[PDB]
């Protein structure tokens, strides 16, 4: 079973910089490049795999010249001269020389852009979730950088770190930022017992926390 | 001009068999060889095998006892059948053309003994306080559902830019997800904004209109 | 079109 060892797993790169992915096979995949069936695909967030490079170095139709490909016996390198924002996604090597066809573990390519603060907005529980026994307080932290970020939840002043879920979107293929949603869930009865709900986002781009809140009632 | 479409159940119980279909459009299935591929969570593909121009089938050894392929020229579809599935068979299944330059959107399959639960989508609007700039953010919460996935759109797909759909989180064997869209302060609440949430597993479809708080 | 890397190479 040809084992495709792909590295690095994560490749942080700045816009315009050179990017390189390496892939190694436990078996020879051929001896010519026109007999060596090692290819490169890219998988964008929420899309199917796109063939970018086949036969080691043959660039597929519609693929810019920034994408390069070379190799030998068991060693193969994939390069991206000028990394652009739309190159965001995971790169996979894959061979079809031997059965069964095997893939590389994949390489997640991320862009290193400039720091940006999050745009925070807080939302009270829906009028209909309440009539259904529960109460959820959502707060969005949109388009920031870097990815690392903390969210604090204060109920009438006191911190509530129990019952909070957070989720980050994939890097934006346009501004290269991250977005995050924070959800504090409670029962309707406890929700009604309090008035003020705060959402505090502290991020590298600031010493002071961005604070958004609302006064139930 | 070729199109591939995979379909099937998004939920199967351990020990039962999985049955997928790949609808091919733009060229008869008898023109060439077709591919079956699965992708387990954590970016890990595994070639499953292929159907030949003549209906022959090659199965990846790690599956040929549970796996089975077939085709139907009249419906221009070819199928995949996997017996005795375990939670390890949980993956997004794909069918691609011979040279792998055209894949289907893929169909995600969850092997779990949990039951199917439609989501409760709630409108997320500002409390007299999403504001007065030139941009306003509205949200939509999709809660307590199972299994994956769900597809969220804004204004039937018209609102595309400024839309952030966050990954679902699993808790209590139930999934929860949210989506926000930022639009100009003038188009809203002047014009209407609605989130279209659809859940395959339950064949559910909800359209919540984001109305300002009274 | 046809690159020849698929399951039906012969």
């Amino acid at each position: 079973d040809v084992v495709m060892t792909q590295s690095p797993v994560s490749l942080p790169v700045s816009l315009g910089d050179q990017a390189s992915i390496s892939c190694r096979s436990s078996q020879s995949l051929g001896h010519s490049s026109g007999n060596t069936y090692l290819h490169w695909f890219l998988q964008k967030p929420g899309q199917s795999p796109k063939l970018l490079i086949y036969k080691v170095s043959n660039r597929f139709s519609g693929v810019p010249d920034r994408f390069s490909g070379s190799g030998s016996g068991t060693d193969f390198t994939f390069k991206i001269s000028r990394v652009e924002a739309e190159d965001l996604g995971v790169y996979f090597c894959f061979q079809t020389t031997h059965d069964p066809y095997t893939f590389g573990g994949g390489t997640k390519l991320e862009i290193k852009r400039a720091d940006a603060a999050p745009t925070v907005s807080i939302f009270p529980p829906s009028s209909e979730q309440l009539t259904s026994g529960g109460a959820s307080v959502v707060c969005f932290l949109n388009n920031f950088y870097p990815k690392d970020i903390n969210v604090k939840w204060k109920i009438d002043g006191s911190e509530r770190q129990n019952g909070v879920l957070n989720s980050w979107t994939d890097q934006d293929s346009k501004d290269s930022t991250y977005s995050m949603s924070s959800t504090l869930t409670l029962t309707k009865d406890e929700y009604e017992r309090h008035n003020s709900y705060t959402c505090e986002a502290t991020h590298k781009t600031s010493t002071s926390p961005i604070v958004k809140s609302f006064n139930r009632n | 001009e070729v199109q591939l479409q995979e379909s099937g159940p998004s939920l199967v119980k351990p020990s039962q068999t999985l049955s997928l279909t790949c609808s091919v459009t733009g060229v008869s299935i008898t023109s060439g060889y077709w591919n079956w591929i699965r992708k387990f969570p954590g970016n890990k593909f595994e070639y499953m095998g292929y159907i030949s121009k003549s209906g022959s089938a090659y199965y990846n050894p790690s599956l040929k006892s549970r796996i089975s392929f077939t085709r139907d020229t009249s419906k221009n579809q070819f199928y995949l059948k996997l017996n005795s599935v375990t939670t390890e068979d949980t993956a997004t299944y794909y069918c691609a053309i011979d040279d792998f330059d055209i894949w289907g959107a893929g169909t995600t399959v969850t092997v779990s003994s949990a039951k199917t639960t439609p989501p409760s989508v709630y409108p997320l609007a500002p409390g007299s306080a999403a504001q007065t700039n030139s941009m306003v953010t509205l949200g939509c919460l999709v809660k307590g559902y199972f299994p994956e996935p769900v597809t969220v759109t804004w204004n039937s797909g018209s609102l595309s830019s400024g839309v952030h759909t966050f990954p679902a989180v699993l808790q209590s064997d139930l999934y929860t997800l949210s989506s926000s869209v930022t639009v100009p302060s003038s188009p809203r609440p002047s014009e209407t904004v609605t989130c279209n949430v659809a859940h395959p597993a339950s064949s559910t479809k909800v359209d919540k209109k984001i109305v300002p708080r009274d | 079109k046809r690159i020849h890397i698929g399951p039906g190479r012969a």
